[PDB]
């Protein structure tokens, strides 16, 4: 399968496609259970084009008291648009969930794409990884130039389009700093993709985003996290100890340039962590890893990877690869909740 | 006629052997046999033993996985509940009664049991219809883009209930009546005679049209569309091996699904129609137990088809069974 039937309906829409109102989008199978609510495929009434819609369920919002986090994600994504960061197309609400409808990236996400090349292929070949890394770097740089610390980044938040141009996505765990503070403290991001500074609740700058880049790249090539083996994630306290203490081992899958690059990013001393040392995001680009890359050609979209996903076959996790989270345990919405939901809606 | 008229009973066997009385006061053994009752009791026991675990699982798995509670799952929960109405209203009663060899809860009991059984079976019937509708809307895309939300789902659940009440409630206010069917140990709706004074004739026409023919058309429409859509999809995606498997698989599944609706309600419709067209054709009440057997067994096969054969549900159930 019935799950295959739901997938088949998606395929049916895609085949036709290849060849607001809140009751104005045809719903297909979910593609995951996101940060809050579900993130499902959906379709335009007026153009017949496919989009993912990250829904943040009202119930799940009340449970975590995630009202601040929602508003942040809205404002940041709404403002931030480039060629290496995804655009937001709509922000409306229903009576059950808040909706973000975001722009096409039908090539699946890098985390999926690791396994879609072949599940027994651990990550990507070196040239292919280098291309994606370069594109990710440009996205990070663009955030930093607007004075935004992301505090996160992970493979599943690096999405591929059908041409194999990648973009970073989700800016809901980010903070935009003003020009006057170059550092902030806090705990933000997904554990196991967070730098030492964040976990310890200390001041940090743009460095932490580059720590996350290191974690991402390491997983991109080797198909496992640096701080735990694949298909694992230990408790927060232990994970925190791993991030702070554990010297990451580097397989021979890597070239010398990639080994060295990974070492620089996975350094637990921010001062020695390449990324924004001497206030340069272009200092990072000088590393031998980026030998294949020319900045002008990268910016012009003239660089492509070896594996390019099909432009007629959809890619992403199905409806049985999903997660789940607490919808209300007998807890009915307060007036305050309703007022936030109204306020959120634009 | 071809039965025996009464004021609250209609034995579908003619009185001509001079032993046909009220089936609430006389033990049936002049149109049934003790062995047939043992088989009846066995069959009903089986259906309880299978039906209750199957329907319990459907509700259970949803309670322990948050994410399964979605608009499309309301109807599935409803189906499981509907089936359970048939189990505790119908099956258990019939099991008790069969061992006396007649219906021992009397005319009032007959109305009660008949109400719960009809209510159950009709919510189930219409559940299968709504489920097909939801699938048709989502997959076949018949009209331009519309969102499907929780509120709509709830309305859908309520609607099946209303249609079921529209059938189960009339015989309680004297627009038809509940009277023993089968071996006279279960009560169904009277349909074995036209009888204007009790409004049987008009009701039988209403039942046959609204509660069989209408459903039958809808079932064929929805699933016909679905197979059409999936074949088309496969044609537009012959660059994916998966889709080719899917078209064959969808055709197989659809045949199973269509057959399951047919087996359950076609016997009742068929028998009722035949008696109506050829009024004066007497047959034994054992002939009338045949539709009941098929219908009651749908409490087992409907949730097997519509729950168990979904990949997602399987995985979750396996996880739960293997200590998780
Ligand atoms: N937020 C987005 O834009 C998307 C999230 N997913 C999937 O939904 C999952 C849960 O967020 C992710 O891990 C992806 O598999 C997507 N899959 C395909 N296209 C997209 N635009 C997204
Ligand atoms: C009378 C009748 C119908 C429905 C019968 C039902 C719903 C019987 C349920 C019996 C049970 C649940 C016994 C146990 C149909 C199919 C509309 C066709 C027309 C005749």
């Amino acid at each position: 399968l019935e799950t295959v039937v739901a997938n088949s309906a998606f395929i049916a829409a895609r085949g036709s496609f290849d060849a607001m109102g809140e009751d104005w989008f045809l719903d297909f199978r979910v593609l995951g259970r996101g940060g809050f609510g579900e993130v499902f495929a959906c379709q335009m009434k007026a153009t017949g084009k496919l989009y993912a819609c990250k829904k943040l369920n009202k119930k799940r919002l009340k449970k975590r008291k995630g009202y601040q986090g929602a508003m942040v994600e809205k404002k940041i994504l709404a403002k931030v648009h480039s060629r290496f960061i995804v655009s937001l197309a709509y922000a409306f609400e229903t009576k059950t969930d808040l909706c973000l409808v975001m722009t096409i990236m039908n090539g699946g996400d890098i985390r999926y794409h690791i396994y879609n090349v072949d599940e027994d292929n651990p990550g990507f070949q070196e040239p292919r990884a280098i291309f994606y890394t370069a594109q990710i770097v440009s996205g990070l740089e663009h955030l930093h130039q607007r004075n935004i610390i992301y505090r996160d980044l992970k493979p599943e938040n690096v999405l591929l389009d059908d041409d194999g141009n990648v973009r970073i996505s989700d800016l809901g765990l980010a903070v935009e700093l003003k020009a006057g503070q170059t550092k902030t403290k806090g705990y933000a991001g997904t554990p196991g993709f967070m730098a030492p500074e964040l976990l310890l609740g200390e001041e940090y700058d743009f460095s932490v985003d580059y720590f996350a880049l290191g974690v991402t790249l390491y997983e991109m090539i080797a198909a496992r996290g640096p701080f735990r083996a694949r298909g694992e994630k230990v408790e927060n306290k232990e994970l925190k100890q791993r991030v702070l203490e554990q010297a990451v081992t580097y397989p021979d899958k890597f070239s010398p340039a990639s080994k060295d690059f990974c070492e620089a990013l996975l350094q637990k001393d921010p001062e020695k962590r390449l990324g924004f040392r001497d206030g340069s995001c272009d200092g990072l680009r000088t590393h031998p890893l980026f030998r294949d890359i020319s900045w002008r050609q990268l910016e012009a979209g003239m660089l492509t990877p070896p594996f390019v996903p099909d432009s007629r076959t959809v890619y992403a996790k199905n409806i049985q690869d999903v997660g789940a989270f607490e919808e209300v345990k007998g807890v009915a919405f307060e007036k305050a909740d309703t007022e936030f939901f109204q306020e959120f809606a634009s | 006629m071809n039965g025996t008229e009464g004021p609250n009973f209609y034995v579908p066997f003619s009185n001509k052997t001079g032993v046909v009385r009220s089936p609430f006061e006389a033990p049936q053994y002049y149109l049934a046999e003790p062995w047939q009752f043992s088989m009846l009791a066995a069959y009903m026991f089986l259906l309880i033993m299978l039906g209750f675990p199957i329907n319990f699982l459907t509700l259970y798995v949803t309670v322990q996985h948050k994410k399964l509670r979605t608009p499309l799952n309301y109807i599935l929960l409803n189906l499981a509940v509907a089936d359970l109405f048939m189990v505790f209203g119908g099956f258990t009663t019939t099991l008790y009664t069969s061992l006396h060899g007649y219906f021992v809860f009397g005319p009032t009991g007959c109305n009660l049991e008949g109400f719960f059984a009809t209510l159950g079976g009709e919510i189930a019937l219409w559940s299968l219809v709504v489920l097909a509708i939801e699938r048709y809307v989502v997959v076949c895309k018949p009209m331009s883009n519309f969102r499907f939300g929780e509120n709509h789902a709830i309305m859908g659940v309520a609607f099946t209930w209303v249609m079921a009440l529209a059938c189960a409630a009339p015989p309680l206010v004297g627009w038809s009546r509940y009277i023993p069917e089968g071996m006279q140990c279960s009560c169904g709706i009277d349909y074995y005679t036209p009888h204007e004074e009790t409004n049987n004739e008009s009701f039988v026409i209403y039942m046959f049209v609204v509660h069989f023919i209408i459903p039958l058309i809808v079932i064929f429409f929805c699933y016909g569309q679905l197979v059409f859509t999936v074949k088309e999809a496969a044609a537009q995606q012959q660059e994916s091996a998966t889709t080719q498997k899917a078209e064959k698989e969808v055709t197989r599944m659809v045949i199973i699904m269509v057959i399951a609706f047919l087996i359950c309600w076609l016997p009742y419709a068929g028998v009722a129609f035949y008696i109506f067209t050829h009024q004066g054709s007497d047959f034994g009440p054992i002939f009338m137990t045949i539709p009941a057997f098929f219908a009651k067994t749908s409490a087992v096969y409907n949730p097997v088809i519509y729950i168990m054969m979904n990949k997602q549900f399987r995985n979750c159930m396996v996880t739960t069974l293997c200590c998780g």
